[PDB]
Formats: structure tokens, C-alpha cells, sequence
């Protein structure tokens, strides 16, 4: 029953920043709150229990504070194997609720153009009645692009499509199917990938 | 020295049943109440269940009460997770997690097992090869369902340049993904680069051999 809101639900840094992350409950759970660091495909990692104790082999520049319903993790300067997902946890009372999460995202280069690869349909899928354009796409930051689809001038489909950090740039992809048939009449198709004030457009032709 | 592993993830419909393994190590298993927790993009972390073993009791979480169903076997050193009626909404990779003493915040973890609810069935993946200073080739690994699978160039020999896409989910149901390596232009008559695609969900692996267009 008891609610533990962190925020911000993201945030981008740089090596060497100060970050600091808020849980708040929804009722008084005391001193019984921990943090822990998840990465991606990752087990979580204890760092913090009862809001300021710093666990075993935890880095000093981790630290937590709060009590009540105001609680607090903070690392003193961002070091490159932080970035990660903090949770808070409360353990005060049943059913030992955990916060939503707050990812902390590398800065990188905010304004950059997303760098985008169009692949066309190989001979085999065609064979196969089938085909696909295959768009990847790869950023060095971590929002949202929007991917449209084009035959020709004609827009076909367009979505919001979310990136993710890869094993550093994060990355995201699009599919588009097509008849072979359609991908053999028209002059050309083409993905375009925009991020803010960004855009880039990838174009391929049946040759 | 603290380990956990577990096992037993999958596949499964709607209203089955699945059970999950967790073998520990490194410490007296009774003496410690044990737990697990799942995590869903999206949906963050949830605590599931505890079982104390030394009163041989269990309480649940409200959502899980009533279908899931703790249990150990000391002899084994192993806690069970029996997880019946599931639902879509139970997809979810599920953690077997350790507490230090009295207090229920967790210091040991296993290192997790997928487990999908859906009624979809499986298929094993159409692969296909993405035809190419250097030059990026790949493969498409299409129209598979349940994750994961796993791309890799050459058996494995070739790590430097690849670059493996998180899968995408269709409209359909069913997931692609592709891998790229980029390798030098002047390889591309002498070298042969080949995708190792494993999709162990459908007991099925792929090679394909990447040629020039």
C-alpha cells in the first residue's frame, strides 16, 4: 500500500557531477529505506540501508540521508560505472515496496545528429515473398527519436520510438515489411530519424 | 562465496503453471529468510514472496497470494517458486534474493530467469543476410517469438566491430532484430564472415554466410 515516488524519473550527467536522487512515501517508514544500482539485464545491487548507512564494499562517494517520508541517495562525482538505475526501497512495513526508478543517463553530445544505416531487402528474402528495410540507428544521447517511413516522397508510418544503451552510444531500430512487388515499382524508400532540432534521412533504391 | 542460481524460466500460456529453482551456496541455508523479486520494464521492481525457513513459513504479496507458492528443500539447499494461473501481466525476469537478518531489504541476488506469459507460440527465426575504409554487413533475425536470442560473428572469434540491436516487437507478436560488424573493405573477398544466430526458446540455431551483393 505504502507509495515511494523517486525523482527525476531520468536524468543526464557527465563524469565528475554531483547527483542527487529523491524517494519520498507516502506514509512514515522511519529509517527503513534502501537504494540499489541496476544494470541492464543486471541483478540489483545493495548500496544504502537504513537510509544512510553505506553497505560493504560501497564506493564513499555513495551516500544516503532522510528519515520519515524524505529520503535522499547522492553521489558525491559521477564516476564512468555509474550509470544505472537507482531504486529506494522501503522495508519498514509489508509489502516492502520499491520505488520506480531513476535512471542516470550519459550527457554525451546532446545536439548531434542521430547516425542512421538503412539496409534494403537481400535477393533471398525477396525469393521468400517477402522483404524488409532494416533502419539502425545509433546516438550519443539518450532520448526518444522519432523514426518516419517514406516511398518515395509518401509518408508510409512514423512513430516514437525509444532508444536503450548499448554493451557508450544508445541505440534503436525500425522495421519496415514490404511486397516485393512494392519494393521493385517505386524509385526508392526511405527511413528518417529525427531528434529535436535534428534530422537524418537515409534513402535506398532497387538496383 | 554467497551464491544463488536459479533456473527453470520460459515459456508459458496463460492460466499455466511454471515452477522456478533457486540452488544457494556459501552459506547456512536455513539460517536466513529468503525471497523473490521481479522486474519488468517498465514496471520497476516488485517484491514477490518470502519464506522463512527456520518456521517453515511464507507470506506473499497481495497480487500473488492464492497462485503462488513457496517451498524449500534443505537437503538441496534450494527454494522453489511454484507459480500457478498465470496471466501476461506476470512476464517478468524473477530474482531469487537473500535478507541479511530480521530486516527485509536484500544483500544477495541470483542472477535471474525470463519467464513469459503469452499465448502466442514459439517460432524459431528466418535469418538473413544484410549484404555490405571498411564495410558493415549483418544479419536479420526475424519473426521469432519468445525472447532472447543471440547473435555472434564466426563462432564467436569475431567480437571487435559488432554491433548486435536490442529486438524490436511487431504488431504481430513477433520479434526482430539485427547485428552488424563492421569490417574492413579490403577483407570482403578473402575473409568470410558468418552469423551464429541461437534462439534456445525454440531449440534452433542459424548460420548464415554474409556475401558481397
Amino acid at each position: 500500500d505504502i507509495q515511494m515516488t523517486q525523482s527525476p524519473s531520468s536524468l543526464s550527467a557527465s563524469v565528475g557531477d554531483r547527483v542527487t536522487i529523491t524517494c519520498k512515501a507516502s506514509q512514515d517508514v522511519s529509517i527503513g529505506v534502501a537504494w540499489y544500482q541496476r544494470k541492464p539485464g543486471k541483478a540489483p545491487k545493495l548500496l544504502i540501508y537504513s537510509a544512510s548507512y553505506r553497505y560493504t564494499g560501497v564506493p564513499s562517494r555513495f551516500s544516503g540521508s532522510g528519515s520519515g517520508t524524505d529520503f535522499t541517495l547522492t553521489i558525491s562525482s559521477l564516476q564512468p560505472e555509474d550509470f544505472a538505475t537507482y531504486y529506494c526501497q522501503q522495508y519498514y512495513i509489508y509489502p516492502y515496496t520499491f520505488g520506480q526508478g531513476t535512471k542516470v543517463e550519459i550527457k554525451g553530445q546532446p545536439k548531434a545528429a542521430p547516425s542512421v544505416t538503412l539496409f534494403p531487402p537481400s535477393s533471398e528474402e525477396l525469393q521468400a515473398n517477402k522483404a524488409t528495410l532494416v533502419c539502425l540507428i545509433s546516438d550519443f544521447y539518450p532520448g526518444a527519436v522519432t523514426v518516419a517511413w517514406k516511398a518515395d516522397s509518401s509518408p508510409v508510418k512514423a512513430g516514437v520510438e525509444t532508444t536503450t544503451p548499448s554493451k557508450n552510444k544508445y541505440a534503436a531500430s525500425s522495421y519496415l515489411s514490404l511486397t516485393p512487388e512494392q519494393w521493385k515499382s517505386h524509385r526508392s524508400y526511405s527511413c528518417q530519424v529525427t531528434h529535436e532540432g535534428s534530422t537524418v534521412e537515409k534513402t535506398v533504391a532497387p538496383t | 562465496e554467497v551464491q544463488l542460481v536459479e533456473s527453470g524460466g520460459g515459456l508459458v500460456q496463460p492460466g499455466g503453471s511454471l515452477r522456478l529453482s533457486c540452488a544457494a551456496s556459501g552459506f547456512t541455508f536455513t539460517d536466513y529468510t529468503m525471497d523473490w523479486v521481479r522486474y519488468a520494464p517498465g514496471k520497476g521492481l516488485e517484491w514477490v514472496a518470502d519464506v522463512n525457513p527456520n518456521s517453515g513459513g511464507s507470506i506473499y504479496n497481495q497480487r500473488f497470494k492464492g497462485r503462488f507458492t513457496l517451498s524449500v528443500d534443505r537437503s538441496k539447499n534450494t527454494l522453489y517458486l511454484q507459480m500457478n494461473s498465470l496471466r501476461a501481466e506476470d512476464t517478468a525476469v524473477y530474482y531469487c534474493a537473500r535478507n541479511l537478518g530480521p530486516s527485509f531489504y536484500f544483500d544477495y541476488w541470483g542472477q535471474g530467469t525470463l519467464v513469459t506469459v503469452s499465448s502466442a507460440s514459439t517460432k524459431g527465426p528466418s535469418v538473413f543476410p544484410l549484404a555490405p575504409g571498411t564495410a558493415a554487413l549483418g544479419c536479420l533475425v526475424k519473426d521469432y517469438f519468445p525472447e532472447p536470442v543471440t547473435v555472434s560473428w564466426n563462432s564467436g572469434a569475431l567480437t571487435s566491430g559488432v554491433h548486435t540491436f536490442p529486438a524490436v516487437l511487431q504488431s504481430s507478436g513477433l520479434y526482430s532484430l539485427s547485428s552488424v560488424v563492421t569490417v574492413p573493405s579490403s577483407s570482403l573477398g578473402t575473409q568470410t564472415y558468418i552469423c551464429n544466430v541461437n534462439h534456445k526458446p525454440s531449440n534452433t540455431k542459424v548460420d548464415k554466410k554474409v556475401e558481397p551483393k
